């Protein structure tokens, strides 16, 4: 579960917000969220690499509650 | 199921009339009919609950176009386990009624939590709330009638109560669920959500009004959703 | 109230000042039910008297029908007091028309003051001069079948008007019946020559009027050849 | 009292031979003409077939037919009340009634 | 719930046999005797049961019972399937291709 994926995000959020913003539940080790070069901005999807395995289950459990510019943030295990 | 519209009323029907004219086919729990407060009139309709659903039944196929004070009436559903109702708005928009089976044959303690915080007779429920987290291909979420935003509710036993069992699976769209430590938040699916079989309780079914319900998922919120009216 | 409740199971002015002082008006009301029960004459209408005086008022004119001439017609001006109009004066009317005839003509013409009203004054003509007033006037008001029924009213009552209405059917519709409608005009030579015109105008409605001036089959397979390869079939 | 009765038939084997169980009954809905690809203000009863082009019926009657609990309340809604409660699709001979 | 059972199983055993109708008027515990009281109805059963064991008070001398268990095994998905589909197309075709040809 160590590593997380999260949708639906707006660009203004970057890496930093993310980390932040899930340190916030629970420290995020790994942040990856991809900055697209060609046009130079991002969808908006994240994978998080996590201590262990309990951290992000518990993040499975609490972490589905984060509202990314007024709207939903998907979170689920990988 | 239990919850009937009544349309085409004369000026002279008012509840009494009305429970005179229904109570034939079954005992009657409640009576509502909206009043225009400038004229002190009714718009000539109103909504007649029955105790039983299969009164409800007699009775639409009885009095649907039957006469009452010389015109013809209009009946018909207005949208062992308890059946309940939600009239939902969209915006500033009546979208129509989402009727619910209560699985309280498998989930009794889940069940009457629902069914109480739908009637309101332990004293706070459902009516004016919102639906506070709505996705797309995925599920419709309420029930936070004191925080409107998934950190509040509260159930009829106190702040929480235990997951009762998880029986009942997440199979497809129109099944409730409970939100979670159990209070009163709960979700509708919108598609089949089995990863979260083991996880939530499911507890009920839509019996009727899965249109309505995809009104709500289209939100998925851009407009308010509301609980306009609830009750069993 | 629970006093007079006790009251009310231990139980005649003494024990209406003991009621009275009790109260409410639907136990008197029932009361008055329970004197109309035991009672089933005179004393009984003595009794809907008291209830007068005590003023559902439907049931009371229900009651005045089991009374059962001008004072039910008393009873129904207690039914127009009851009231300014809405089924219940319905019913008034339908006790009105069971059993005078004013009283049933009357709440006829207030039930074609508002169209079911008109339908069962209709009835009340269809029952009959007055009523033939009534349905020849439910005919001109302005429907083939509605003609048909007006030519059977010609057939009933009275014959130049109904030749005139016969020329308003005609008019409405150029169509095999019409002679038939010319032939009450014979009540018949004539109405049938006015068939065979018809006919013209257009098989064996001209023969019927030359027997009124005076097979069926052949006369079959002509009306065949009347419907609305096919042409060759009506050749044959 | 009156109400209405289609028959609405269908091809004869002629084009429907070129079968691979996608969807292979007809539906009706009434639609308000309220939305049109000019005139409106009446309801239409449209019935649908996957190959065939739509139909529709103008209804201006407000109620006809509109029956009470026809049947002891069973459910398997199907599409809605209306497609169960009143509609027949003979499918040995290609033949849908509405009624 | 031992209490409970062990009453109701009793009072089972005697009313399979006037001596609980007596008991009633003699002596809140037997409140399950009216229709009302839901476990009046599982009383309902333990008495027929009761009742049957009196019936072949005789031996059972029962292949097959095999055979029996078969013919109680003898003795819906695909449709909600096929409208699961009929909703879906019903919901999915354009209700604005219109083409009428008469009324009524």
């Amino acid at each position: 579960d160590a590593t997380v994926y999260v949708g639906g995000l707006d660009e203004k959020v970057s890496e930093p917000l993310l980390w932040e913003l899930f340190l916030q539940a629970g420290p995020v080790v790994n942040t990856h969220m991809p900055k697209d070069r060609v046009t130079g901005q991002h969808q908006g999807y994240g994978f998080v690499e996590f201590l262990s395995e309990e951290d992000a289950d518990y993040a499975i459990k609490i972490m589905n509650m984060i509202k990314l510019y007024g709207k939903p943030i998907r979170v689920n295990k990988a | 199921k239990r919850v009937l519209y009544v349309g085409g009323l004369a000026e002279e029907v008012d509840d009494k009339v009305l429970h005179a004219a229904f109570i034939p086919f079954g005992d009657i729990t409640d009576i509502q009919i909206p009043l225009d407060y400038e004229t002190e009139k009714h718009r000539g309709f109103a909504f007649v609950e029955f105790e039983l659903a299969e009164d409800a039944a007699a009775a639409i196929d009885n009095m649907n176009e039957s006469e009452l004070f010389g015109r013809t009436i209009r009946v018909n559903l207005a949208k062992s386990n308890p059946q309940v109702y939600m009239d939902i708005k969209i915006g500033n928009k009546p979208a129509g009624r989402i009727q619910m089976l209560l699985r309280s044959d498998v989930v009794p303690m889940t069940a009457e939590n629902f069914r109480c915080l739908c009637t309101h007779e332990k004293g706070f429920g459902f009516k004016g709330s919102s639906f506070h987290r709505i996705i797309p291909q995925f599920m419709c979420q309420g029930g936070d009638f004191t925080n409107h935003n998934g950190t509040g509710g509260k159930s009829i036993y106190g702040k929480k109560f235990d997951d009762e069992n998880f029986i009942l699976k997440h199979t497809g769209p129109g099944l409730l669920s409970m939100a979670n430590t159990n209070g009163s938040q709960f979700f509708l699916t919108c598609d089949k959500t089995d990863w979260l079989d083991g996880k939530h309780v499911v507890f009920g079914e839509v019996t009727e009004g899965l249109d309505v319900l995809r009104q709500i998922e289209a939100q998925g919120p851009k407009q308010k959703v509301i609980i306009a009216d609830c009750g069993e | 109230l629970r006093s007079h409740p006790l009251p009310e199971t231990a139980v005649f002015l003494k024990l209406s000042p003991e009621s009275a002082e009790e109260y409410y008006l639907k136990s008197s009301d029932r009361l008055d039910e329970a004197a109309q029960r035991l009672a089933t004459v005179n004393d009984e209408r003595f009794v809907s008297k008291a209830g007068k005086s005590n003023y559902h008022e439907l049931c009371d004119l229900i009651s005045q029908n089991p009374d059962k001439q001008s004072l039910n017609v008393d009873a129904i001006i207690r039914g127009g007091l009851t009231r300014f109009t809405q089924l219940g004066k319905l019913w008034c009317s339908l006790a009105d028309y069971y059993i005078s005839g004013h009283f049933e003509k009357a709440r006829d013409v207030y039930e074609e003051a508002i169209v079911m009203t008109v339908r069962d004054f209709t009835q009340v003509f269809d029952s009959y001069e007055e009523s033939m007033i009534a349905a020849k006037m439910e005919t001109a008001s302005e429907e083939e079948e509605d003609d048909v029924d007006l030519e059977l009213r010609l057939a009933r009552f009275e014959l130049i008007s109904r030749r005139p209405l016969l020329l308003n059917s005609v008019l409405l519709r150029q169509n095999h019946h019409v002679h038939e409608w010319h032939k009450r005009v014979a009540l018949g030579r004539p109405r049938e020559i006015i068939n065979t015109y018809t006919e013209a105008v257009q098989p064996f409605k001209a023969t019927g009027k030359p027997h009124t001036l005076w097979f069926y089959e052949d006369n079959g397979q002509l009306d065949d050849a009347r419907v609305i390869a096919t042409k060759v079939n009506f050749k044959q | 009292r009156p109400g209405y009765k289609v028959t609405k038939q269908r091809d004869s084997e002629m084009g429907q031979q070129s079968d691979y169980p996608e969807i292979a009954m007809p539906r009706h809905r009434f639609m308000s003409a309220y939305e049109q690809r000019p005139d409106r203000r009446w309801q239409y009863l449209l019935m649908a077939a996957e190959p065939y082009e739509t139909i529709a019926f103008k209804v201006p009657s407000r109620e006809i037919d509109k029956a009470e609990g026809k049947f002891w309340t069973h459910w398997n809604r199907e599409t809605k009340q209306f497609f169960l409660q009143f509609h027949f699709k003979m499918e040995k001979p290609p033949a849908p009634p509405s009624l | 719930s031992a209490f409970d059972l062990d009453v109701v199983k009793l009072t089972a055993q005697f009313v399979a046999r006037q001596f609980l109708t007596q008991l009633m008027q003699k002596e809140y515990q037997f409140d399950f005797l009216r229709p009302q009281h839901s476990l009046f109805n599982y009383f309902t059963k333990l008495v027929e049961q009761y009742t049957k064991i009196l019936i072949p008070p005789s031996k059972l001398k029962k292949r097959e019972v095999l055979d029996q268990v078969c013919y109680r095994v003898e003795w819906r998905k695909k449709e909600e399937e096929e409208k699961e589909k009929e909703r879906v197309a019903y919901a999915q075709i354009d209700w604005h291709d219109f083409v009428v040809v008469e009324t009524v």
